[PDB]
């Protein structure tokens, strides 16, 4: 008579590591590092929108391609590599910053400053920002004398922010190619733009002189930003070249921005965003892109970390 | 078990496998079966836990950032990334040691048990079974297995053959 | 103890529960009790131990810094939350878990001690009790606490009895 | 006979968690993360200086809320939310380094530059920094021309530094309200400010315009600095619109700044530092502030983490 | 071993001292010591791996960087030094501890294996060692240690002695 | 009879820490954190290059000092402590942020961007850069009037980047002594350097003023640079107080740039560097050096960390 205690085992166990080894057989495990990547933006139950060819920052200045995105409202940004914040030639002083300000302001809310003009034009267009005709963007306005190399009047333009949140005042120099286009266009003189604030003091001079063609425009537009605070007062001291304010932008509420190139899919639901998809896992780690966004598992160099479900598998002898 | 594990075990981690006089049988223990499960299902709830922190964007894969900021922001990047990756193998290596070990410390748990449910009626043979001097029929097989097993019975018989 | 604790040693960790003729009594071993306790005093003076490491200030909370420095800053901080709320947690349930297991080796070393110095004059009751085949006053169960009980003075009555 | 062994127990045990259960009972556990705040700034022991109404800048320039503050020595310096840095409207380039350089400064050490001035007036003033009448900076010198409209000479001013550490260096540009005002005040003409040292080129020019009313003024003053070497020489090339340093600050040695709001105690002793108060604890871990600064335990997410100082505990069946 | 350690034992780490009639003699086990060392240098490699990842300058130590850039910087190697210190310390103390148990662990095996080799012709001391009762020659105690020591030649004389 | 079981011992035990306990003897242990350093620039295999008096930065100018540098190629390049960027004083605008560019480029390759100049010269010069007589950057053109007080013709320059790699491009501005002098070089009148590209709009206006006396000389020279992207055209709009481009530069490949006061060794071989010499080891852990840069071990704040290779040693009583 004889009895007997043992355990299982199996001809098919699977390799794991240890304090003390490396590769010793176990009868079950599961992976912790995650790389099944799904090529969409699984947007299922958030609100998005897809800039598309509409770059972010262009949403606050308004080229043609933001037409449809001066006001928009999401919990999910997403920019496209053939999006373009201009239509005329220009970029942004700090432009990221504001870049990551817009992606988790929840979309935004456009408000007239309600500037009234006087012995000057408003009307300044072009051809690289087409609106059935040569137009310009849509929340700014073109500043000009009124007829040809008229002077400009040193004018002063004040914004108090009746609101309870910050607001985004954004205005632009004009760079032209030459100074006797900026006679041309301001009048004769070097031109100043002072810009104060409560906590704010910059100030501008514009640069003319010949540049590349980029949108078939030698002539820049230099974008500058900045938050007033409420109940504070913006004022805007200039005498030529100064693309001015039409509409301020307020923050909606919060929201999270991507950079992809996948389409998207309001089927699947993620929280875990990079550029190539959607991260939908419950593991710990993830081996797919480092930069990922959202609420994800940790990036780690390892492509799999096999941690043991069962005990040591000793084969049948 | 002490050098060879039971391929024909398909219902259970542990168990008992006799052999007296009606022939061959194996059955599984279900306590301390579910007991390893129950500790390994436990660590599996524990790692999988999801992580509420949300991080956004710093950097741009279409416009590169400034160079210094960037250089910044990738090296803290890797900085962190060594970090997880340590963290995440010395945390799946240490988890399997203990693992294998609190599997090991099972089998030991049950084996021992029945060497204290048998008490002087039988001895320890070296590789995991218990040699019994008397005659243990299938109702007694199974009632070492059920933990009903009576010392008292066999005890005058038992020393009697040892 | 093999499923139950004594609420009733109110004075030590581990002890001795006996009774013989004198009726039934209870003390506590001062030995395993004095292990464990400087062990897990051990532990606390390990994870009490003072950083002297000084981070200042590098934001600003009444006058916020810029935008960008500023999210790279708050990135890398909540990076390091994560990694700190991580180690911390892991550590706490590892050091749970080794406490436990150590508290319960030290039973075992208590037991196992009291089982070889009784030789062959006990059984194992199966529920961490050692019935004795012989009589064993008050002196005797005290020889047993103190660690001077010698076996030879009841060998012949004790495996005689068993 | 029997004799048995065994562990004890008791019917208040407390919950905790382990590698492979969450929520088991044990005999006794103690807490690792601290909750427990001081609502007071515990400085026992400590060269403790409180700026209150003063800002931390304005201590190298001296406005009059800063008066007393010209030369403080601290090894705990408190920023209070009603300091100011200023007294006619403006700032500083680069505040925050500067901010975080005089926090860890250990005090200041004030040196008269020696700076002579020929054929101009030094005694400009303001109502906005009132010192019995119409004042200015304790620590600068407002330069206009002697009468009205008059001009400006073309000066220059060397400053060499003397000793053994760096000096900190502070000048100021004035924005006027127009351009007429920058003529009342220094002439007609476009000033230039140029500043030189062997590892410094930057150069400045006002900016007249119309701003905000900050403090009653529509001017600005940029405020600039810089860290002189030791046996290095710093130029000041100047027409007008120059706010000139008087004295240079040297650092006295080392201590720490913090911003806070609550009151300082100097019964309690603390290494740990955030705006609501002092973490005094011995615990390795805390979850009250996360910019908590000083020598803290490491802040985590969780509220309580506790670790087992006892066996398990099986109840007395 | 329960309370000493062999220094004479120059050529093990564990092994067996015995002495019956020809004298008093001491011989290193070569599997359990090879256990312990494959273990122990198991840790050793995984302990000793090299970091592939490179990381460059993000600061100048003959023109300092920028105040602010500078700070950040320094905060974010200061916090990063932090943690890898915590894991450092924390890595080795667990690491030792692990051995340390891992060591006994071993000394256990090969103890338990003597006890379950012997049968019922041996009685535990208490400290380590197996009383023989009967004749145990050299030849005997070689059976013992080379693990061919047949308990059925000694059994009636054995028990017969006990 | 009677057989024993036991373990060995030792009487020269090492101590080492666990969880418990503080300080246990265990018969052997090694050590986890390096402290030996290797007083030496391992570089055996790498190509190397010693910049020596040569600043990186002037590589791309090129200065007396450089002139062996211009074209270098590397795997690890050495920056000197007595290394000089400049011979003209001048600085670099971004000037860290080009540093780690060039560390990692590999090397340099240069290329003429074929800029022709009508009526002016080109070959101003000075004797802070001398090679033989006076003279100038290797890889730049000192542009300025024909005669002396002389007007400069307003120039538009432009170069197309033929090539796959972004190329660097390097201009400078001149801040001469005065204004006086600036008419001697440039003629009257404020000049403007506008320079444009595909993603690039800065300007920039010379700063005429006194300022020290670095070798030398008190006027200054700022450079600026940009990334130029293939197909991507460079333009440079100027009047004056200009110092342009002759050569582009080229990133050769990858590498690494370490800063050390210690001597090559080619007979060691090493991928952890600091300026104190290299970390040879196969450690997890260093406590050298926290800037140590390479494949390192990670720096820890302590000593030394025993780990322990053997069990515990109990003396043989
Ligand atoms: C193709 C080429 O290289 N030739 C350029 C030529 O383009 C350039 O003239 C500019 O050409 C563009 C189109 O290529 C436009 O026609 C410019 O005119 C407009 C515009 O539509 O942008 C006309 C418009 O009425 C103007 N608006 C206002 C408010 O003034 C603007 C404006 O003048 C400028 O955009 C500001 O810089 O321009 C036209 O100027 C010439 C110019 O020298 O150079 C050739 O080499
Ligand atoms: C209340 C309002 O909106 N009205 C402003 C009016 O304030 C402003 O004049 C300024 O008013 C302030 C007080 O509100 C001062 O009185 C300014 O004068 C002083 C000053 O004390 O700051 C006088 C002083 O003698 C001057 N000092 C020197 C060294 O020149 C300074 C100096 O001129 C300026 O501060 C530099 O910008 O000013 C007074 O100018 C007028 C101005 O247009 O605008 C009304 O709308
Ligand atoms: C020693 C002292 O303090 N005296 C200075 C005196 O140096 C300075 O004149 C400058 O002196 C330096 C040498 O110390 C040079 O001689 C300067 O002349 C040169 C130069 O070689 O750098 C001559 C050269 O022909 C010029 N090149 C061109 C292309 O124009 C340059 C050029 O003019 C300047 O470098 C541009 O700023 O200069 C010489 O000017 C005088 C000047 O006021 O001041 C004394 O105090
Ligand atoms: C292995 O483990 C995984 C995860 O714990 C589980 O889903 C799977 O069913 C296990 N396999 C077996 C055969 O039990
Ligand atoms: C940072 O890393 C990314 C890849 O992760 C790279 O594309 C980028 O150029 C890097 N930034 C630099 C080198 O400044
Ligand atoms: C960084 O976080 C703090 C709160 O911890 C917040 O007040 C601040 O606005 C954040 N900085 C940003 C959003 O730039
Ligand atoms: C529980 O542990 C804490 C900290 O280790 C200790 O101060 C306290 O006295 C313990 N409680 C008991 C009842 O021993
Ligand atoms: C950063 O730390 C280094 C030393 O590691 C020091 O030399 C440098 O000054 C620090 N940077 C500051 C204080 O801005
Ligand atoms: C101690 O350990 C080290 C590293 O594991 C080893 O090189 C050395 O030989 C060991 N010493 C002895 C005496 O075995």
């Amino acid at each position: 008579d004889k009895i007997c205690l043992g355990h299982h085992a199996v001809s098919n166990g699977t390799k794991v590591n240890t304090l003390t080894e490396r590769g010793v057989e176990v009868v079950n495990a599961t992976e912790t590092v995650e790389r099944t990547n799904i090529p969409r933006i699984c947007s299922k139950g958030k609100r998005t929108v897809d800039l598309g060819q509409c770059g972010l920052l262009g949403t606050i200045t308004g080229p043609p391609q933001c037409d449809q995105f001066l006001e928009f409202s999401a919990d999910l940004i997403i920019e496209r590599r053939e999006g373009s914040d201009v239509c005329y030639p220009g970029k942004f002083v700090n432009e990221e910053a504001l870049r990551q300000i817009l992606r988790e302001s929840g979309g935004i809310d456009k408000e007239a400053m309600g500037f009234t003009y006087s012995g000057i034009r408003t009307n300044g267009a072009t051809s690289s920002c087409r609106r059935s005709g040569s137009s310009f963007y849509a929340e700014m306005k073109w500043l000009l004398s009124n007829t040809d190399n008229a002077a400009f009047p040193q004018m002063t333009k004040s914004y108090k922010n009746t609101r309870k949140s910050p607001a985004l005042i954004v205005w632009g120099i004009h760079h032209s190619v030459s100074t006797a286009e900026q006679t041309k266009l301001y009048g004769s003189g070097n031109k100043l733009v002072t810009v104060g604030s409560s906590n704010y003091q910059q100030s501008f001079v514009p640069s003319p002189g010949a540049r590349t063609q980029v949108n078939g425009q030698s002539g820049r537009i230099d974008f500058h930003w900045l938050m007033l605070n409420p109940n504070d007062t913006v004022t805007f001291s200039f005498n030529g070249a100064f693309i001015a304010p039409d509409r301020a932008s307020f923050l909606r509420g919060k929201s999270m921005g991507i950079q992809s190139g996948v389409q998207v899919d309001a089927n699947c639901e993620g929280d875990c965003y990079h550029s190539g998809g959607t991260i939908i896992s419950n593991l710990p780690f993830q081996n797919i892109d480092s930069r990922a966004v959202g609420k994800c598992p940790r990036y780690v160099k390892q492509r799999s970390l096999l941690l043991a479900t069962g005990m040591k598998n000793v084969p049948e002898i | 078990f002490i050098e060879n594990g039971w391929e024909g075990l398909i219902d259970g981690w542990y168990g008992f496998r006799h052999q007296n006089a009606q022939g061959e049988g194996t059955a599984a223990d279900y306590k301390s079966t579910q007991s390893a499960i129950d500790q390994i299902t436990g660590k599996l709830n524990r790692l999988i836990e999801k992580t509420n922190q949300q991080f956004e964007l710093i950097d741009n894969e279409f416009n590169e950032v400034e160079k210094q900021i960037g250089n910044v922001i990738n090296w803290t990047r890797d900085s962190i990334t060594e970090v997880w990756s340590y963290n995440a193998e010395l945390l799946v290596a240490m988890e399997n040691q203990h693992t294998i070990d609190l599997a090991d410390s099972e089998m030991d748990k049950l084996y021992e048990r029945v060497k204290r449910q048998l008490r002087e009626n039988a001895e320890e043979d070296g590789t995991g079974c218990f040699e019994i001097f008397h005659k243990c029929d299938d109702d007694c097989m199974a009632s070492i297995r059920n933990n009903t097993y009576d010392h008292s019975k066999y005890r005058e018989e038992a020393m009697q053959n040892r």
